[PDB]
């Protein structure tokens, strides 16, 4: 069992809803997403606090359907450090941002040499000001967009995913699949279309999706129906030939709802997969489809309550989880507030409260210690162990 | 039997209606989820 | 005639889809400044266009260069498209350079008010970053003709019929110059549409008007007319029939949002009054490729 | 004044990339005026894109400017701070920069500060700067003392061990060159065990790299030993798991061919050839399918035949019925070049029938790729044994629903025409081109009209006069004035050609009777088409016919055929 620690609050009504938190893959910075575009940035102090904050979309208004897409961020993910400066991957509904946070480099340089404004000649304009801008030094962390990916999700994005090997990463949107180069924005490969060639017999919705972590080559794509299908590009080009599909009495009408996977994790190792429909967090063996090895249930009360949560518009809500960096152990969020820890050691799992009413939708776990992030609605919330 | 779900066939098609006029118009996720909800005509 | 060649060379700039400076366009738009267009027999009908201007360039690929070929649009320029500008600006230019060749008839989506609460004028923004422009842009629109009477056989225009406008000698005392609100027959006959029901009906839009058969009957036969052309909405397979043989619907935006796999069409007009639907398909541009099923040279 | 643009470039703050590029580029004065003392350089340190690319463009060629041989360690520190940005583009020119400069440091400056600076890059835990030293390497040690030779091995090596995998993926990319200059046994010894490592890296990105360096590799060490040395590596390679590698092995085979020799090819290259045609991946099958051609006229003479129909050509039957259209698009575009290897008997036996089959896709890009390349088979057996199988598939094409498939088709009737010759195709294609010229779609007139004209130049005069020309005149008499009009463009077209005595004899006094048509533009349509043939027109017609015709013109009620008429006469200098 862990001991978490409550969390202090740093970041905090419908512009500010952190709609993703992510930790970089060494996790000294933490950006969260957001659905006002403010991928609000905060960094580990060497041994949390606001780094940086940009504004990664506005609200691009789509004038071919008149569809005012908002600036929703549905997922934020961290770069290898390639130098100096990080890189942040953003995506909004439509379009990805590739972003680089570098500090002030030239902050020594820009004291070092500066002369008149018509460089040191007489009859300068501003004759003080160069005297006193001369001293530019500072420290501030300054945002920059690198590269802008073209508009090619034509549906809401769902998951966007960094590859393992540093060239490409997935992006999914609930119709479709494409791979992304990073450096290269202006194509991308549609690796999976599950598309229906007419919208009528819309059956299946591409709700999640990720890369294998240590495997360049592999990666999993839920499904409204449940079956997390987990493709491999060594098989062909196009990945409709999925290599295994993962699939589990109650039969009532809204089994085709909660049957729908809301999120899709592999574990570290890359040894298990964990994914969370509506009542309870699977975790499959990558080797055993026909059932998880464990199932966990994460609120028991809501199972009858499907036509009240209807009625409602809770039971649509997109919920997700998190490993352990050593996969020991998971979590996920609840209702109320509330997100749970399921412990594959000693099967206990410990509920834990942030501080229906309020939805724990995205939390994230850091890579290298037992340090979880919570993205709560209005609130952002880092439990240490 | 008493009524407790014709709610739900009317509900179906009254949030899939109530979806066009918001932000971003339809969700095709929550949209699909709504319309496969349903209810069986006779029995 | 100096300033003519300048313009010559302006066709070569705006076809590389390059918008003309404010200069460039002032010095033509004051240069541009009826409903009863007697167009005559051999001519090329259009429907809307929307601002799809690598569509446009297409569609003179098909129908053909002008002065060479003539051309009379029923309009849709603007809203649609992301060159917008660059296409309002090819249209202006060809009618000012060939003043009885071309003409260009008002459209449904031609406004101030409507369009500033609309994005255009943001487009305008992002284009060029002044009110300026725009308004040079919309200026043009109160002297430009509202209907295509080509001539006592075939009537064409962007609309359809209207309640208060039955005899073609209607069409003449309809006035060209009005920019009032959206009531009144100036947006029943643009905004116009056919049905096979048989009688008046409103829509979720703006003020518009609908029609059906008896009204094109009434329309037709105390006019002597043989058709009444339109290009208001969305039609799939390029043109729509109306009525048997009495509306029909062009549509010149080939795959019109890039969404829809709908085709469009223009028809031409021979000598012999003759309406001749042209089918094409949407240009070869690939622009940002998200579909192609080539692996992309990266990953490869 | 014009001189102090050398320090503009930070005096302006807060500046436009314009300004700061502009003040940045302008090298010539500046490095001898103020740069030789100065600098001593923090101002050529700006983080952005197109100015860290115009640095390294720049700094470059200081060393002609500053007195280099001396100095020029001092470039290493801006050229440092250019390598290790994350940009792409920026790291392959900064490295050039360092490259370039390479070739002038003299070997007391390239041992004191360059061997160290690639060490100290190494030793830069930032991956960016890891992978800016794997291609610097490659330069430095051919000039550097034995010890050096040695310790940067060592360096070299961690870096294909490094297990950050863009360092593998750079210094695999770069290791093909850098093993062009080690010495022969340290490339055995040093090398081969890193290149084992790398060609079987967990990241198909990296394995997928490592046959390039194969092909270099291969290049430089006796043929007799590859088959130890590198090809155990090779064949685990061609039928890896990944299609992307299997790819690459593809794409890269004519070189890996060319590498290895042809002995090894046939042992152990064309097995993989055919594992690779039968691959279950559509782009295994297009790449492999592409270089067919190319590896079938590398083999050796002796075995090429016997090997093609044995082990390629068997399998190029199940390629030409491929489920793909890529794979047959592909394989469509060479198979007639193998016809110089199999022209004589082998093509009527295999190819003939794999281009009939081609010829019937329902895809056009499969036709129009075969009749893009007869020449290869054309020149062995002839067009006769092709003809009759040709003029369904170019009919088909040519009346396609998507005009643009009639377009792509007209563009090749001049090679088409030349090919099939004079009687074919004025029997069986002439008709087809007026059909092009009276079609619908102006694109399909314009194109036709323009590609008519390449056939006259083929043909020459007389031909188009005794068949050609009569027929295109006719088009004057259509009711539709778009037709008459494509009568005036190909009028235009063919006065060029044709000459003055045929366009002012017999077919110039077709322009004048529709220069009177009803439609205006028809009529300026005839004042252009003077202005553009008028130079080619004799003085003495031009002044009895075009002069007084163009003047009447020129008072029309038409303002255009007036304007238009006016700046024929003016062009033709008549009025
Ligand atoms: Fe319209
Ligand atoms: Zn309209």
């Amino acid at each position: 069992d862990i001991q978490w620690c409550f969390s202090q609050v740093k970041g905090a009504a419908e512009a500010d809803i952190i709609s993703t938190v992510e930790f970089n893959h060494s996790g000294e910075l933490l950006a969260t997403g957001d659905k006002g575009g403010r991928v609000v940035i905060f960094q580990q102090e060497q041994e949390y606090n606001v780094y940086s904050t940009f504004q990664s979309h506005e609200p691009e208004f789509d004038y071919l359907k008149s569809l005012e897409i908002e600036e929703k961020i549905n997922k934020i993910r961290w770069l290898p450090q390639k130098n100096a400066a990080q890189f942040l991957l953003s995506t909004n509904d439509k379009t990805i941002k590739l972003w680089k946070i570098s500090e002030r480099d030239k902050r020594p340089e820009g004291y070092n040499l500066k002369e008149e404004d018509g460089r040191y000649r007489d009859p300068t304009t501003v004759t003080t000001l160069r005297v006193p801008v001369f001293r530019p030094m500072d420290l501030m962390v300054e945002a920059s967009p690198r590269r802008i990916f073209a508009n090619a999700h034509t549906y809401h994005i769902n998951s966007i995913s960094i590859n393992s090997d540093y060239e490409t990463y997935l992006s999914a949107d609930d119709l479709r699949i494409n791979l992304w180069h990073l450096e290269i924005t202006d194509r991308s490969f549609n690796i999976v279309d599950i598309k229906p060639a007419n919208m009528e017999e819309l059956t299946e919705v591409i709700t999640a999706a990720e890369f294998h972590p240590n495997s360049c080559n592999t990666f999993v794509y839920s499904s409204s129906k449940g079956t997390i299908r987990l493709c491999d590009m060594r098989a062909s080009a196009l990945c409709d030939r999925h290599s295994k599909l993962f699939e589990e009495s109650n039969r009532s009408f809204f089994s085709e709802i909660i049957s729908s996977i809301s999120d899709v994790k592999f574990s570290h190792s890359g040894r298990y997969m964990m994914t969370r429909d509506y009542l309870s967090v699977k975790i499959w063996d990558l080797n055993m489809e026909n059932r998880p090895v464990e199932t966990y249930q994460v609120h028991e009360y809501l199972r009858s309550k499907l036509c009240s949560l209807y009625e409602n518009d809770c039971i649509f809500d997109k919920f997700e989880c998190c490993w352990n960096g050593s996969d020991s152990v998971v979590m996920t969020g609840s209702y109320n507030n509330f997100f749970r820890m399921f412990d594959r050691n000693t099967k206990r799992d410990i509920t834990l409260e942030a501080s229906f009413n309020k939805k724990i939708l995205h939390t994230a776990w850091h890579p290298k210690e037992n340090i979880i992030a919570v993205a709560t609605t209005n609130n952002l919330y880092i439990f240490q162990d | 039997f008493k009524l407790e779900a014709h709610r739900i066939v009317s509900i179906s098609l009254g949030k899939i209606y109530n979806s066009r006029v918001q932000r971003g118009g339809i969700k095709l996720h929550k949209n699909l989820l709504v319309s496969l909800v349903l209810r069986s005509a006779r029995q | 005639k100096v300033f003519t060649k300048e313009l010559d060379q302006w066709i070569e700039q705006l076809n590389e889809c390059k918008q003309l400076s404010e200069s460039q366009v002032k010095s033509l738009c004051e240069k541009a400044k009826s409903n009863v267009q007697e167009v005559r027999c051999p001519v090329t009908v259009c429907g809307d266009v929307h601002g799809q201007f690598h569509d446009l360039m297409e569609l003179f690929r098909i129908g053909g260069k002008s002065p060479d070929t003539n051309y009379l649009f029923m309009g849709d320029y603007v809203d649609r498209g992301y060159y917008s500008v660059e296409t309002v600006t090819l249209l202006v230019a060809l009618k000012v350079r060939y003043r009885e060749r071309i003409t260009i008839l008002r459209g449904n989506h031609e406004s101030r008010q409507i369009t500033q609460v609309y994005g255009f004028y943001d487009e305008c923004l992002r284009k060029y970053g002044n009110a300026n422009v725009w308004k040079y842009f919309t200026d043009l629109f109160d002297y430009l003709p509202l209907t295509a009477l080509v001539d006592g056989q075939i009537f064409c225009l962007h609309g359809g019929l209207s309640p208060s406008i039955d005899t073609l000698d209607h069409i003449r005392a309809l006035d060209r110059l009005q920019e009032v609100p959206h009531e009144g027959p100036m947006c029943d006959l643009l905004w116009s549409d056919p049905d096979d029901r048989g009688g008046w009906g409103i829509s979720p839009r703006g003020a518009g008007y609908t029609f059906g058969q008896d009204i094109s009957e009434t329309f037709n036969h105390a006019n002597g007319l043989t058709l009444v052309s339109r290009a208001h909405q969305l039609v799939m397979e390029g043109y729509n029939w109306c009525h048997d043989r009495n509306v029909v619907t062009i549509f010149s935006a080939p795959n019109y949002c890039y969404r829809c796999g709908n085709q469009a069409a223009i028809m031409e007009l021979d000598d012999t009054l003759k309406y001749s639907f042209l089918q094409f398909d949407p240009a070869p541009r690939r622009g940002e490729p998200h579909v192609t099923r080539r692996t992309p040279d990266y990953f490869l | 004044s014009l001189y102090p643009i050398a320090v503009l470039i930070d005096e302006l703050r807060n500046e436009d990339v314009q300004l700061r590029l502009n003040s940045i580029k302008k090298l010539s004065t500046i490095a001898l005026a103020l740069g030789v003392e100065r600098t001593r350089l923090t101002d050529t340190i700006y983080d952005e894109d197109e100015v860290l690319l115009a640095l390294a463009e720049q700094l470059g060629t200081f060393t002609t400017l500053v007195g280099g041989p001396e100095y020029v360690h001092c470039l290493l520190p801006p050229l440092e701070s250019l390598a290790t940005v994350e940009e792409t583009v920026v790291r392959d020119k900064a490295v050039e920069s360092l490259r370039a400069i390479s070739h002038e440091h003299s070997p007391s400056d390239l041992e004191a500060h360059f061997v160290p600076l690639v060490k100290r890059l190494a030793g830069g835990d930032w991956f960016t700067s890891r992978t800016s030293a794997c291609g610097l390497f490659s330069v430095c040690y051919p000039r550097v003392s034995s010890a050096v030779k040695a310790e940067l091995r060592q360096y070299f090596r961690n870096l294909c061990s490094d297990d950050t995998p863009m360092v593998r993926r750079a210094a695999a990319s770069k290791l093909g060159e850098f093993a062009k200059v080690l010495e022969l046994d340290n490339v055995k010894s040093e090398i081969i065990p890193m290149f084992s490592n790398l060609a079987s890296d967990e990241q198909d990105s990296v394995r997928l790299l490592a046959v390039e360096a194969c092909v270099n590799i291969a290049q430089l060490l006796p043929q007799e030993d590859l088959e130890a040395l590198v090809m155990p590596t090779l064949r685990q390679a061609a039928e890896d798991k990944s299609w992307r590698v299997r790819y690459m092995v593809a794409d890269k085979f004519t070189e890996l061919q060319k590498a290895v020799g042809p002995e090894i090819t046939k042992t152990d290259l064309v097995p993989a050839f055919q594992n690779l045609m039968k691959d279950c991946e559509a782009e295994v099958r297009a790449a492999a399918s592409h270089k067919v051609k190319e590896f079938c006229e590398n083999l050796s003479a002796d075995c090429r035949e016997n090997v093609i129909m044995s082990q390629i050509l068997p399998c190029i039957k199940e390629l030409v019925s491929d489920a793909n259209q890529h794979v047959k698009s592909a394989l469509a575009s060479v198979i007639m070049g193998l016809s110089p290897i199999l022209g004589k008997d082998n093509t009527i036996e295999h190819l003939l029938p794999l281009f009939l089959a081609q010829l019937k896709d329902e895809c056009p890009e499969v036709r129009l790729n075969i009749i893009s390349n007869l020449d290869c088979v054309n020149e062995v057996i002839g067009i006769r044994q092709l003809s009759q199988s040709l003029l369904p598939a170019i009919v088909e094409l040519a009346e396609d629903a998507k005009w643009r498939v009639r377009l792509a088709i007209i563009e090749y009737m001049p090679l088409l025409a030349g090919q099939l010759g004079v009687e074919f195709f004025d029997e069986k294609l002439n008709s087809l081109c007026m059909a092009w010229l009276v079609d619908h779609v102006y694109a399909i007139r314009e194109a036709a009209t323009s590609n008519l004209k390449k056939l006259v130049e083929k043909f020459g005069k007389e031909w188009a006069h005794a068949t050609i020309i009569p027929k295109v005149l006719a088009m004057s008499g259509d009711p539709n004035y778009l037709h008459r009009m494509t009568t005036l463009f190909c009028i235009n077209v063919l006065s060029e050609v044709c000459g003055q005595d045929i366009t002012t004899k017999h077919m110039l006094p077709t322009v004048l009777r529709m220069a009177g048509d009803p439609v205006a533009n028809v009529r300026f349509n005839v004042a252009k088409s003077l202005q553009k043939i008028g130079p080619i027109l004799d003085n003495s017609t031009l002044q009895s016919e075009v002069k007084p015709i163009l003047e009447k013109l020129t008072q029309d009620q038409d303002v255009d055929v007036k304007y238009f008429a006016q700046e024929a006469l003016t062009v033709l200098s008549l009025a």
